[PDB]
Formats: C-alpha cells, sequence, structure tokens
RNA sequence: AUCGAGAGGA
DNA sequence: CGCTCTGCTCCTTCTCCTTCCTCTCGATG
DNA sequence: GGAGAAGGAGCAGAGCG
C-alpha cells in the first residue's frame, strides 16, 4: 500500500520532488539536497559545553593575554600578535562562531550534538596528517588571513543549485546552513594551528577535498525517491506495527489517545 | 503544525524497536499525506482519490469502478506517470530514462 | 511497415453506438456455433479472428500470429442500462428537468455560479448534484437574484419531477401526486440536453455523451478475448463469455419475436428484463441485488469485471507482474572461496539459459568457436539467427560444423564467465534484496554465493530458494552493472550503514586471528601470504 | 518465474528504467499491432502483404502507427471496448508546451 | 524422472474397463543441496 | 536555451550507465570505433574506454517539470564517477 | 494548383552509418524518398525550396535499438487539385471513352460522357482523337481542362476532366 | 497558415509560369550542390539540361510534366513576372485566385468570372478589365 | 487443460 | 406568537474491503 | 465485521404572517 502512494515521486533535474503530475512536494529533497548514501554521523562541538569552554576552545585574542596565539605554533609569531588587521578577522570569526552556538541551540532544544551531515570532516583532516607524515612537532606556515579567507572560499564552492536569481540563491544558503555551520566548527583559526597543525599545502588540499567530497554527496537528478523512501519504511516495518498501521490509515478512532500537559 | 507532529509521531513509532532510517524519508512521507492541503491518508479513500492519472489509480484497490468513472468524463492520462508506461510497455520516465540521448553530428566531424 | 511510433497520451470515452455499427465488420444474429467444422456466419465467423491454419482474420491471413481479433455488431431490440453507470444516471436524471433538456437550476441562482466555477469537472458535477436533487419543480419563471420582482422563463415544462429510486437494473420514480421510468424515455431526455450542460454536468462533446450511458449496441468481442476451447477430446467447453453472449442473442431474439408476433404486452415487459438481466450479468455478474448469473455446471458465470478485478486479475496478474523466460531458480549454499559479486551457477542451468550476442568482426572467432561445440558442451550455443530471421537450430543439425557466420547475425550464446545476472530472494522487501552479480559457472546443483552478501537478502542456507535473472539486450547488461552491481549497494541508504559486513565464523575467526596472543609460525604464514590475491611478493 | 509486483518495485528504485521494459518485452508478450490516428482505437485492418491499411469507421488510409505493447496490455483495451469504453491510444500529446 | 520399472500392474475396475499401474523406482544418493 | 543553463555539469549516475549502455550497443552493431583496440573485444569495455577520453559523440537532453530541456554534451559533463 | 509548404519527414539510420559522411547520406536519403511523391493530402511533391539550411535537429537515438530518429524539415514544392479548377493540359493518350491529358504533374481522363455532345469519337483518325466538332482534341494538340473532382490513389493520383463547358475547350 | 518555423505564412497559391523560375533557381542550386561535391523552347531545354545533371534520369515523369508546363507557361520572364504578381495581388486578390489568373489566359472581366465562380459574384470587374488587358498585353509580349 | 479443494515448503 | 422554512443534528442503512514456489486430488461441459 | 459513505427523519430555532 505505501510504494503505490509514493511510487510516482521522483527527483527532477531542478533538484526538486515532484509526483507525477508535476506537484511539488519538497522543493530541496530532504531539505538538504543531500543522498542518504553519502551521509554520516557526525559531532556538532559548538552545541555543548559550558561557555567559557567554548569560548577557550575557538575564541582567539592577538591583543590581551587571554587568548593569546602561541607564537611556536607558526613560522610567524610576533608579526601575528598585535596585528589589529588579523584581530578584525577573528573578532568576525568568533562572531560568527557564537551566532551559530546560539542558533543550534534553537534548532535542537534537547542539545544533541550528533547529527547525519555530508563529508566526515574529521576523517578527511585524519587523512591530510597521514598523507605526507606532517611533523607535528615544528611551527607551520598557515596564516590567519589564508584560513580565515579559505574557509569563507570554500562556503561559496558548496554549490547545490545554480539558479542565479536570487529566489534560488536564497534557498542556496539555506541549504547548505546547518553544514557550514560543521565546517566553521571544525576549522576555526585555533583548532587549525592547535590541535590540527597542518601545513599551508596540506591546508589548501582538505580545503579542496572538501568540496570535491561534499559534490559527489548532493542527490542525482532522476533518482526515484518515492519507492526508495517507501521501502525503508516497510523493510523496517517487518519487526508498534499496529500502531503504525492505526496512522497511515488515518482512522481518527484511534486506540489510546492522550495528552502531554507541561 | 500537524505534519511536523505526524512526523513525531511516525519516528516514535519506528524508533520504538530500536531500528533507525534517515530522516529523510519519513519527511517525505509525512509531507506527501499533507501536500493536499489535509490529513490524506493512503488507503483507497485517500491517496486513491487523487487527481493523477486514472490508468494508474486503476491498478490500486479499485479497477473497473474507476475505468467506468474515466470513461464518463472523459478523462486523460499523460503516460507522465510509472505504472502508465508499465502497462504500455513504454520505457518509464525514471531513472536512465528521465532524459534523451542526442547524436551530434558537429562533434562527430571533429572527432575525426 | 508503417512508421513507428511510441504512445504519448490516452483519452477514454463512450462508444458512439453509430460509431460501434461502423467499426464492427460482421452483425452477429445467431446464437448457434455450428454443422461439423463449417461456422455459421452470424457469429465468430472468419471474418472475425480465425482459428489456426485460417488465413483469414478479416482477410488479414498471418493467422494468429501477427493479427489480432476484430469487433462484432449486435443490434439490440430495446435500450438497457450500462451498469457501470446506473448510479450515475440516477444522479444526472435527478439534475435534468425530466423531458426538457435543461437543468433544474440555472446561472441565475449564485450556488450555481461558485459551482460552475468549478475547474475540476467531478467536484463540478458533485456541487451541482447535491443542489439540483432538492430541486423538485422546474418551474418557468424564477425570480431574478438581481430584480426579486423580475422573473425569469427558464422551466420549459414548468411542472414538477420525481424522487427516481434504484430498483434492481431499473429506476422507478415517486411523483409528489410513482410509476417505472421508462429506458426510452431518459434516452429522449438526455438528446435534449444541450452542449453547454454537458460541460457543467462534466461530460465531453465529442468523447462522452450522456445518451452513450445507455447500451443500444453491443460490441462482441473476438476470439482471442475469449479464446475457443479443446481441453478435451475436441470437447468445446467455449469460455464463459462465449456462452453468455449466447444467452443474450436468445433474450434479444425472444423480445424480438414477442414484440413483432402479436405483442403480448406482459410478455415482452419480461423478456426486456431478461435482456437487461443477460447484458448485466455478462458486463458484472456482481451486483447489488441478488440476481447472479450461472453457467450450466453450477458456478458462477465469469463475467467481464471479475476477469479484470481483483488480484490475479488482467491488471495485477498480467499487467504490473508477469511470468517471465530467461530466468532458474534453484536452491542456495555458501562458498567462501568466492568473491562478493560472484556467483555460481551450475552447468546445467548455463546450458539452458542463453543470451543473444551479435556477430562482430571483434569476436567472430570466439563465436564460431561456440557454434562448433554446438548445444551439447558448455562452452557453446544454440541457435544460429540469420539477418532474415533463420533460427537456425544446432540442437537438430550437424550443420554446427559447416556454418560460416555473417556479420549481423546473432548467435544464442551459453551463459559464460563474468555474465552479469540479476538475482532474487522472494518475497524482495526492500532494494537490497535485488542486486547483479557476475557468473561463474561450477560443476554442482545449486548456486553458490559468497557468505557476506547473505546480510543484504536475509537469505538463509537451510534450504532458502533464489531467483535469477538475465539481461538479454546489450544496454541492459550495462544498466545492470553501473547500478545494480553488488559493490554498489554496500553502502545501503536504508540506514546509512554498511549493509554487508563480515559474519559467522569469518568475524569469529579474526577476533581469535587478530589477539595480541596470537603468534603465526614461519611456514604457516608462507601459506597465508599467498592466500591474499593482492600480496605483493614482499614478506 | 513470477516478476511480481515488488519484483518491479526494486528495479524502479534502482531505478533501471531499461531493464524494467526489457522484463516485461522481451522476455514475453511482445506484440506489434496498428492503430489509426483519427481514433485511438485497434481496428486498423492490416494488410500486411499488400502494404495496405485502412480504419473502417474513419475511412482513413495514411494514419496509421505501428506501436509495441503487451500482448496482455492489447486483451485489457480489448476487454475495456467490450465493456463500451473506448480506450483511445494517441502518439502524439496534446500540450506542446 | 529416471529410473526403471519396478513392477506393472494390469486390472479392471467394476465397470470392465482396463486399469495400468507402473510402478518406477530409482535409488536417490545425498547430494549437494538436500536438507537434513 | 543554452545559454545559462541551471542543471548540475556534473554526469548523473544515471546517464553514465546508459551512456555507456548506448554507445556499447552502438557497437556491438558494427558502428565506427573512434578509439584504437587494444585487444578489446567486450563492447562495453569500449565504450568505458571512450567514455574516459571523451569520445563518445552524445549530447544529453535534460528534460525540466514544465517539459523545458537543456542539452550538454558528453565532453562538456564532468566524469566522476 | 501548385503551392510552398514546409514538410517534415523522419528519417531513421542503422549506426553503421554514424560516420561523419553521415550528414551528406542523410540529405541524400532525403531527396529520393521525397522527390517525385504521390499522397492525398499535398498530392505530388514535386522539389524542395532551399535544398540547403536543411533542419537535421539533432539524431534521436531510439530506446529500443542503436538506430536515431532525424526529423528533418524543409520547404517543399507541392500541387494540389481542387474541384471545378480550371487547367491548360495536354493530351497524353487517346481512347474510344475519354483522353489522358496531362494536368501539372497528373494525369486526367476526360471522359466522353463530359464532353461536347457534337464531339465523338473518330477511329479512323491516328491518333484516334474526336473531330465530330470544333474541339479536335488528339496528343499532338493542347487542351485546357476542367477537374471534375480528384480521384486520389495510393500509386498515384488522377481526376475526371472536363469539356462541355463555355470555357476549358479545347486547345 | 503556419509553417514549421512558428511563422504565420499564408497559403502560397504559388502560379504556374512563377514555378518554374523557381524550379529553375532550385535545380541550378542543386547543380551547384553537384559542383561543389525566356521563350518556353529555351526554358523546356534548359529545365531538362538542369534535371539531367541534377537527377540521375529515373523520375522521367518529372521531365515530361516540367516539359509541358513549361511548354504552357505564359509568364516566363520573371523581371516581368513581378509586374503580373503586383497587378494582381496589390488588389487584395485571394491568393489562389491569384494562382490561376496569373497561371491561366484570361481577357475580359466576364471571361475571368465565367472560368472562377469564385469571381462571378464578388469581384470588381473594372480591375479585371484594366488588369486583364494589361496582362493579355503582357502575355503577348512573351 | 482450467476451475475448485487440499498438503507442504521459501 | 403561530406558521413556516430551513439547516442542523440525529439515526439508521449499505457497501467493500488483504510476497513467491512445488506437489496431489476430484470433477465437471 | 469493520469501517466509511449515504440517505432519511426528526427537531428546533430564525425569520415570517
Ligand atoms: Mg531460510
Ligand atoms: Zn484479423
Ligand atoms: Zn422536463
Ligand atoms: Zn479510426
Amino acid at each position: 500500500r505505501l510504494v503505490k502512494a509514493l511510487e510516482d515521486i521522483m527527483v527532477h533535474y531542478d533538484n526538486t520532488t515532484r509526483n507525477s503530475l508535476g506537484n511539488v512536494i519538497q522543493f530541496i529533497y530532504g531539505e538538504d539536497g543531500m543522498d542518504a548514501a553519502h551521509i554520516e554521523k557526525q559531532s556538532l562541538d559548538t552545541i555543548g559545553g559550558s561557555d567559557a569552554a567554548f569560548e577557550k576552545r575557538y575564541r582567539v585574542d592577538l591583543l590581551n593575554t587571554d587568548h593569546t596565539l602561541d607564537p611556536s605554533l607558526l613560522e610567524s609569531g610576533s608579526e601575528i600578535l598585535g596585528d589589529l588587521k588579523l584581530q578584525v578577522l577573528l573578532d568576525e570569526e568568533y562572531k560568527q562562531l557564537v551566532k551559530d552556538r546560539k542558533f543550534l541551540r534553537e534548532v535542537f532544544v534537547d542539545g544533541e550534538a550528533n547529527w547525519p551531515l555530508p563529508v566526515n570532516i574529521r576523517r578527511i583532516i585524519q587523512n591530510a596528517q597521514q598523507t605526507f607524515h606532517i611533523d607535528h612537532t615544528k611551527p607551520s606556515d598557515l596564516t590567519i588571513k589564508d584560513i580565515v579567507l579559505g574557509v569563507k572560499d570554500l562556503q561559496e564552492n558548496l554549490l547545490v543549485l545554480r539558479g542565479k536569481n536570487e529566489i534560488i540563491q536564497n534557498a542556496q544558503r539555506d541549504a547548505v546552513t546547518l553544514f557550514c555551520c560543521l565546517l566553521r566548527s571544525r576549522l576555526a583559526t585555533r583548532r587549525v594551528l592547535q590541535e590540527y597543525r597542518l601545513t599551508k599545502q596540506a591546508f589548501d588540499w582538505v580545503l579542496s577535498n572538501i568540496e570535491a567530497q561534499f559534490l559527489r554527496s548532493v542527490v542525482h537528478p532522476g533518482e526515484m525517491v518515492g519507492v526508495l523512501a517507501a521501502q525503508s519504511i516497510g523493510e523496517p516495518a517487518t519487526q508498534g506495527v499496529p500502531r503504525l498501521k492505526e496512522i497511515l490509515n488515518v482512522a481518527k478512532n484511534m486506540k489510546t489517545p492522550s495528552l502531554t500537559v507541561y | 503544525a500537524g505534519r511536523a507532529a505526524l512526523y513525531k509521531e511516525v519516528y516514535n513509532v519506528i524508533a520504538s524497536d530500536g531500528s533507525y532510517v534517515n530522516y529523510r524519508h519519513m519527511a517525505l512521507l509525512v509531507d506527501v499525506m499533507t501536500t493536499q492541503g489535509g490529513l490524506t491518508s493512503v488507503t483507497r479513500h485517500g491517496f486513491n482519490r487523487s487527481n493523477t492519472g486514472a490508468l494508474m489509480r486503476c491498478s490500486f484497490e479499485e479497477t473497473v469502478e474507476i475505468l467506468f468513472e474515466a470513461g464518463a468524463s472523459a478523462e486523460l492520462d499523460d503516460c507522465r506517470g510509472v505504472s502508465e508506461n508499465v502497462i504500455l510497455g513504454q520505457m518509464a520516465p525514471i531513472g536512465t530514462g528521465a532524459f534523451d540521448v542526442m547524436i551530434d553530428e558537429e562533434s562527430l566531424v571533429k572527432y575525426m | 511497415s508503417a512508421p513507428l511510433r511510441t504512445v504519448k497520451e490516452v483519452q477514454f470515452g463512450l462508444f458512439s453506438p453509430e460509431e460501434v455499427r461502423a467499426i464492427s465488420v460482421a452483425k452477429i444474429r445467431f446464437p448457434e456455433t455450428m454443422q461439423t467444422r463449417a461456422k455459421i456466419g452470424g457469429l465468430n465467423d472468419p471474418r472475425l479472428g480465425s482459428i489456426d491454419r485460417n488465413l483469414k482474420c478479416q482477410t488479414c491471413q498471418e493467422g494468429m500470429n501477427e493479427c489480432p481479433g476484430h469487433f462484432g455488431h449486435i443490434d439490440l431490440a430495446k435500450p438497457v442500462f450500462h451498469v457501470g453507470f446506473i448510479a450515475k444516471i440516477k444522479k444526472v436524471c435527478e439534475c435534468v428537468c425530466m423531458h426538457c433538456g435543461k437543468l433544474l437550476l440555472d446561472e441565475h441562482n449564485e450556488l450555481m455560479r461558485q459551482a460552475l466555477a468549478i475547474k475540476d469537472s467531478k467536484k463540478r458535477f458533485a456541487a451541482i448534484w447535491t443542489l439540483c436533487k432538492t430541486k423538485m419543480v422546474c418551474e418557468t419563471d424564477v425570480p431574478s437574484e438581481d430584480d426579486p420582482t423580475q422573473l425569469v422563463s427558464r422551466g420549459g415544462c414548468g411542472n414538477t419531477q420525481p424522487t427516481i429510486r434504484k430498483d434492481g437494473l431499473k429506476l422507478v420514480g415517486s411523483w409528489k401526486k410513482l410509476r417505472v421510468l421508462s429506458t426510452e424515455e431518459i434516452l429522449n431526455i438526455f438528446k435534449h440536453i444541450s452542449v453547454k450542460d454537458f460541460t457543467s454536468l462534466g461530460f465531453n462533446e465529442v468523447f462522452s455523451r450522456p445518451e452513450w450511458m445507455i447500451l443500444t449496441c453491443l460490441p462482441v468481442p473476438p476470439p482471442p478475448v475469449r479464446p475457443s476451447i479443446s481441453f478435451n477430446e475436441s470437447q468445446r467447453g467455449e469460455d464463459d463469455l462465449t456462452f453468455k453472449l449466447a444467452d443474450i442473442l436468445k433474450a434479444n431474439i425472444s423480445l424480438e419475436t414477442l414484440e413483432h408476433n402479436g405483442a403480448p404486452h406482459h410478455a415482452i415487459e419480461e423478456a426486456e428484463s431478461l435482456l437487461q438481466f443477460h447484458v448485466a450479468t455478462y458486463m458484472d455478474n456482481d451486483i447489488a441485488g441478488q440476481p447472479q448469473a450461472l453457467q450450466k455446471s453450477g458456478r458462477p458465470v465469469k463475467s467481464i469485471r471479475a476477469r479484470l478485478k481483483g488480484k490475479e486479475g488482467r491488471i495485477r496478474g498480467n499487467l504490473m507482474g508477469k511470468r517471465v523466460d530467461f530466468s532458474a531458480r534453484t536452491v542456495i549454499s555458501g562458498d567462501p572461496n568466492l568473491e562478493l559479486d560472484q556467483v555460481g551457477v551450475p552447468k546445467s542451468i548455463a546450458k539452458t539459459l542463453t543470451y543473444p550476442e551479435v556477430v562482430t568482426p571483434y569476436n567472430i572467432d570466439r563465436l564460431t568457436q561456440l557454434v562448433r561445440n554446438g548445444p551439447n558442451e558448455h562452452p557453446g550455443a544454440k541457435y544460429v539467427i540469420r539477418d532474415s530471421g533463420d533460427r537456425i537450430d544446432l540442437r537438430y543439425s550437424k550443420r554446427a560444423g559447416d556454418i560460416q557466420l555473417q556479420y549481423g547475425w546473432k548467435v544464442e550464446r551459453h551463459i559464460m564467465d563474468n555474465d552479469p545476472v540479476l538475482f532474487n530472494r522472494q518475497p524482495s522487501l526492500h532494494k537490497m534484496s535485488m542486486m547483479a552479480h557476475r557468473v561463474k559457472v561450477i560443476p554442482y546443483s545449486t548456486f553458490r554465493l559468497n557468505l557476506s552478501v547473505t546480510s543484504p537478502y536475509n537469505a538463509d542456507f537451510d534450504g532458502d530458494e533464489m531467483n535469477l535473472h538475465v539481461p538479454q539486450s546489450e544496454e541492459t547488461r550495462a544498466e545492470l552493472s553501473q547500478l545494480c552491481a553488488v559493490p554498489l549497494q554496500i553502502v545501503s541508504p536504508q540506514s546509512n550503514k554498511p549493509c554487508m559486513g563480515i559474519v559467522q565464523d569469518t568475524l569469529c575467526g579474526i577476533r581469535k586471528l587478530t589477539l595480541r596472543d596470537t603468534f603465526i609460525e614461519l611456514d604457516q604464514v608462507l601459506n597465508m601470504l599467498y592466500w591474499v590475491p593482492d600480496w605483493d611478493g614482499v614478506i | 518465474l513470477r516478476f511480481g509486483e515488488m519484483e518491479r518495485d526494486c528495479m524502479i528504485a534502482h531505478g533501471a528504467a531499461s531493464f524494467l521494459k526489457e522484463r516485461l518485452m522481451e522476455a514475453s508478450d511482445a506484440f506489434r499491432v496498428h492503430i489509426c490516428g483519427i481514433c485511438g482505437l485497434m481496428t486498423v485492418i492490416a494488410k500486411l502483404n499488400h502494404n495496405q491499411f485502412e480504419c473502417k469507421g474513419c475511412d482513413n488510409k495514411i494514419d496509421i502507427y505501428q506501436i509495441h505493447i503487451p500482448y496482455a496490455a492489447k486483451l485489457l483495451f480489448q476487454e475495456l471496448m467490450a465493456m463500451n469504453i473506448t480506450p483511445r491510444l494517441y502518439t502524439d500529446r496534446s500540450r506542446d508546451f | 524422472e529416471n529410473g526403471i520399472v519396478d513392477q506393472v500392474l494390469v486390472t479392471t475396475n467394476q465397470d470392465g474397463l482396463k486399469f495400468v499401474k507402473v510402478r518406477v523406482r530409482t535409488t536417490k544418493i545425498p547430494q549437494i543441496g538436500d536438507k537434513f | 536555451p543554452k545559454d545559462q543553463r541551471a542543471t548540475t555539469p556534473y554526469m548523473t549516475k544515471y546517464e553514465r550507465a546508459r551512456i555507456l549502455g548506448t554507445r556499447a550497443l552502438q557497437i556491438s552493431m558494427n558502428a565506427p570505433v573512434f578509439v584504437d583496440l587494444e585487444g578489446e573485444t567486450d563492447p562495453l569495455r569500449i565504450a568505458m574506454k571512450e567514455l574516459a577520453e571523451k569520445k563518445i559523440p552524445l549530447v544529453i537532453r535534460r528534460y525540466l517539470p514544465d517539459g523545458s530541456f537543456e542539452d550538454w554534451s558528453v565532453e562538456e559533463l564532468i566524469v566522476d564517477l | 494548383m501548385f503551392f510552398i509548404k514546409d514538410l517534415s519527414l523522419n528519417i531513421t539510420l542503422h549506426p553503421s552509418f554514424f560516420g561523419p559522411r553521415m550528414k551528406q547520406y542523410l540529405k541524400t536519403k532525403l531527396l529520393e524518398e521525397v522527390e517525385g511523391s504521390c499522397t492525398g493530402k499535398f498530392g505530388y511533391i514535386l522539389c524542395v525550396l532551399d535544398y540547403d539550411n536543411i533542419d537535421i535537429q539533432r539524431g534521436r537515438i531510439l530506446p529500443t535499438d542503436g538506430s536515431a530518429e532525424f526529423n528533418v524539415k524543409y520547404r517543399a514544392v507541392v500541387f494540389k487539385p481542387f474541384k471545378g479548377e480550371v487547367v491548360d493540359g495536354t493530351v497524353v493518350s487517346c481512347s474510344q471513352h475519354g483522353f489522358e491529358v496531362q494536368v501539372g504533374p497528373m494525369k486526367v481522363f476526360v471522359t466522353k460522357h463530359l464532353m461536347p455532345q457534337d464531339l465523338t469519337f473518330n477511329a479512323g483518325s491516328n491518333p484516334p482523337s474526336y473531330q465530330s466538332s470544333e474541339d479536335v482534341i488528339t496528343i499532338k494538340s493542347r487542351i485546357r481542362v476542367k477537374i471534375e473532382g480528384c480521384i486520389s490513389q495510393v500509386s498515384s493520383i488522377h481526376a475526371i476532366g472536363s469539356i462541355k463547358e463555355d470555357y476549358l475547350g479545347a486547345i | 497558415q503556419i509553417n514549421h518555423q512558428g511563422e504565420e505564412e499564408e497559403l502560397i497559391a504559388l502560379n504556374l509560369s512563377e514555378a518554374r523560375l523557381v524550379i529553375k533557381e532550385a535545380l541550378v542550386e542543386r547543380r551547384r550542390a553537384f559542383k561543389r561535391s525566356e521563350t518556353r523552347e529555351k526554358e523546356l531545354e534548359s529545365i531538362d539540361v538542369l534535371l539531367e545533371q541534377t537527377t540521375g534520369g529515373n523520375n522521367k515523369d518529372l521531365k515530361n510534366t516540367m516539359q509541358y508546363l513549361t511548354n504552357f507557361s505564359r509568364f516566363r520572364d520573371q523581371e516581368t513576372v513581378g509586374a503580373v504578381i503586383q497587378l494582381l495581388k496589390s488588389t487584395g486578390l485571394h491568393p489562389f485566385e491569384v494562382a490561376q489568373l496569373g497561371s491561366l489566359a484570361c481577357d475580359t472581366a466576364d471571361e475571368a468570372k465565367t472560368l472562377i465562380p469564385s469571381l462571378n459574384n464578388k469581384i470588381s470587374d473594372d480591375e479585371l478589365e484594366r488588369i486583364l488587358k494589361e496582362l493579355s498585353n503582357l502575355e503577348t509580349l512573351y
């Protein structure tokens, strides 16, 4: 019964989900345009932890002593310390991260910090570390300017849609909202410089890899999502269950109506 | 509001047994039952009573009754559905059949 | 011959009674079929689908192979209700002014203008019916909404209308001042309805006219729809449809005979119902009422509706799913020494399933050798197809050692190594249970699978059976390999997890093998390295 | 062996449309018919031996097309005609754009 | 089938109609795939 | 509407399937071959070789919901599968 | 009468014909089929206007097999008769019950039943023309005819001519 | 009417004499298509030569057709054909009616009315009178 | 051959 | 305030509804 | 036998006379 309901739903080349009549069911497949085969659970560090811990893990201050960048991390030491221009960039990054932290608090009320998102950033970075055995005991050659701008540049290339008009562009930004928040969490200036002491060549390799990985992960047009979704619910339904029958059939007269009052 | 509440109900039923299915799969189903501006069931009185191709509808649970209505109203099927092309024995507009391939004579000359 | 096209859209409608007569190639008149082998011209004659060895089929020849049937014509003595539309007739007549042809209500009532504004024809018809059905009078002068003091002289009849009731296969109307409605009367009423009312009622001028909902002539399906039956020792036992039609003709002839000879009015009334009964049951042998047409053997007659309706009918049983060739079914069993995407196909099967390979300059030599081997050996072929369609059978010819292949000829090559084949474990609960493997031929009668592939199939080696499907066109081979090949479903969208993995002994073995305590003597190691096909020769 | 409903559902999910058609047509039920352009009924008298064609009731001899459909489907339309339903099949979509 | 004829019986019912029954036997050896 | 094509420049796995099958069918029917032969007799395999060298002279007409379309040359499409 | 109209014909090419030289070959196949053709809708198809600028319109590979379809459009010159039309034709052959005359690319049978009542067959003439009246009509002579309805056929097209009129006489 | 290029072109009631001129032009283009690989007697042979060097001599029926149409062509000189085109078309005459008059002989308005029933009723005789002798003089010039 | 009924699996 | 009219509410009817395969057996025209 | 569609029947209030 379920399959016949969803038999004619497919993703067209404009990345929209329509039935046989052309009626639009979902403007973007699955609200993210991302295939289920190329998505996996990942952590969202910016959600959990105390505010002090969050600030410690992300905030960088080149002017004060609270969050001074250790000069031994990079070939450039004091040259970075005291540079207001670079401080402005760090403020913009931290500003954005603060917005994401409070933003995600609304998306996930329960505070859970693990959800399926495409492109395993953590795995890619480790592959970078072992790629050419980067020596994590010596200063790197990265610059805050390269780090900050590189992250922004990548976000631009996370193209799921192609329409140049504002309406499509607005959806494009909303398509990669959550995923971009993850990217900023694990590519922050402090973490990349301290936790993952990559070289400039290695860092550029990672960025170039993420976009390539992400594009491959976008759902493919012509997918017969309808039946695929129908079966994926039917299969586990063979293992509650009468309730499912009580749901798919509207059956106003339920078995155990109840309320939950807070 | 009902749609989101419907999703939450379906998710609990599936998750109660310890199994796990991706969010998008439920999202599509819960969405389909509400695109019609109301809780349209998936029974004989719900999805079946749609405005889709008659030739598609007739195969679900009522066949001869539906055919009579289609003839009376002179309904027309666009053959864009999957089951419709299955009956007619043609390539359905899905997967490899959702587009067309053509030969470029210009490139053919160039490839010489 | 004629241009080749493809169906683009399907338009439904009702036969126009004149059109039926135009289409038919012969008028059916006699319920009789035979004498000994000659056939009555007035029933299932050679002008319809001819029986085998009779190349007439309305001068179409080609036997039953390349020629379909053709429809006949029966002139009913009286009009009869179409079973499928009896309810619709009730609604329509409740809406028309009953011997005026106009609608009980008009555009001068605001309620319809909302209804007439509905784009959906079905809802439009339903909305109108809900209103007009309560309008029991069609007075001529209707006060205008804009000018209450002014009335519109629309209603031609100006009289009242009766409450139409469904009585078995006929309609009864209770006049508010009670009699059975005449079938011919309704036809007259429908013929007086303007095309403007057709649209408001949801009818199409050139495809569905209300009068066409009442049958005046029957299309007679040709033999291929109701095949000639010779199951027993040349006994007829013709299909139910054939016998059912004969009953209609008997009823029709009697009704015509009674009316013509003496006009025994009361007898005509019964004969009218009998014809109504036989035609109704013929089209549908399951009505709300008791009447159940029974065959001479006592079993209910299999009307047209029964053939289509329900599973195993003409939709679910033959169109959606159908029996197929180039397939096999047998018992499975595990085999560690086989890769994932591979399978063992018994020689006894590969020697039967065939693939139509096309002879080309790149493979003429190999194909030539296969034909030389012949169907007796495994690596051979069964048939050599000439360009003209000469399907040579190597099974019954010594020409296997004489035929010289020509470019463009097809060879029914046996299944050989690496030929993709699609599997299935009934039931096909979900996508993963249908995947494409590669063929390696083995000498025993079972299907060999790699152990780890049973997890998606949900299969088990306790005697479970499993089907095999062979593609035929080169296009399908590529389509299966690049979309349904085993390794392409390692990661399943079911749960975002690798559907397949190491299971059973292999999984148990690994734990011990990787245990910190396990050490391997040199002699054993040298064997292990060689087993790994990807070893690089470096100890 | 029956390629039942669930068997075709799997093919749809895999998106292998061409294979599904091949299974439903080349394996079995392959059948060539002729149709009238004026009316979508398989009433064409295909005098193949003479390369002559006609649709009595339309007096047409130029609007003839060949269509490949399952033999089982061909019965369905005929039985629908026997039901007094006219499954008119057209090879040209009415909607242009 | 593949075997040898064990015993051929010829008889008649109460109606005098001649009947023939043939019992054919063969040896089945445990093969690959047989259930136990 | 070649200007401003709004579809993906990447070849969806489905066109990869049909193109390989389609071109393979053409090769089996003795169609002219663009690439040199390395003893490769399996018509599908040549198609994969041809697709690697972008020697397939086919163009994809992708359809949109409204019935319009865009044309992509096999050369233009990016093969990342 | 002669007309200019844009004709479309669908050609199918076998894959072996997919070499670069196909374009010229496709044009070659078009000309043989279209040139000198008959049909009840447009009558006789004579030639193609604008031999070049042929709208090949890309080859649609048919999913069934490797052959591809070609929707070729082109202007064409065609002849279409009309009931009551007047043609200044000529006699092709003589006969006792009428004459075979030339009308455009079309043959018209001018029956004696539609000729002046005073005009009679004279078997003694060579060719066997009518001369009993002033309307002397032989093969070598000219004849203007009136088309009394067209009778089209599958292999060819012809019509019925008349001479018993104040116009459409001999020569 | 509408052509396959989406242009609402009216029915081209092309005249008999101008047809051969177009056929001439078209046939020369075919010969040019091969190359890169007036009195009625002169035109008859001219078109005869054109067909033989542009075709294989198979459709002789068409060769006889074009020869006989030339034998009865009336406005052969294309430069002067433009005059008859303007004379008839400038009056708003229905193009089908234009075809017959420019393709059939006529001297008087009554004669034009007599041959063409569509002209017997609504045509302005004065314009035919002026045009027809103008065309009759034009016809004699050939 | 079909239908109907039954037994047994997957 | 009774008459009337109308929609609302109540109260009975009245249909029409559920993977794959392999064997045997009796009974019909 | 269940569940939903359907059709009648009774009733009560709002406007009318
Ligand atoms: Mg099992
Ligand atoms: Zn026939
Ligand atoms: Zn009336
Ligand atoms: Zn027709």
